[PDB]
């Protein structure tokens, strides 16, 4: 969840983080 | 979605639906407390001379 925000800058490319498996889904 | 995205979403889902592992967390809080007060004191009172 925290990494999504970090990576959003780099993209800003489409990101979400799954709170459950704590995984990052980027495209 | 398009069949190309369907196959892409199908891998995303399979990775994202991985059996999340469980954690047993034991905490151990140990505290120990004590201490020693001491009150000793001597008073002398004399009718003729005086008192403390």
């Amino acid at each position: 969840k925290d990494m999504v925000e970090v990576l959003k800058g780099v993209s800003s490319l489409a990101i979400s983080a799954d709170e459950t498996t704590n995984a990052l889904v980027i495209t | 979605a398009q069949p190309d995205v369907m196959a892409e979403l199908e891998q995303v889902v399979a990775k994202l639906d991985i059996r999340r592992a469980q954690v047993l967390v034991e905490a151990i809080i140990v505290e120990i407390a004590d201490g020693d007060g001491l009150n000793l004191g001597v008073q002398w009172a004399n009718t003729n001379g005086g008192g403390t």
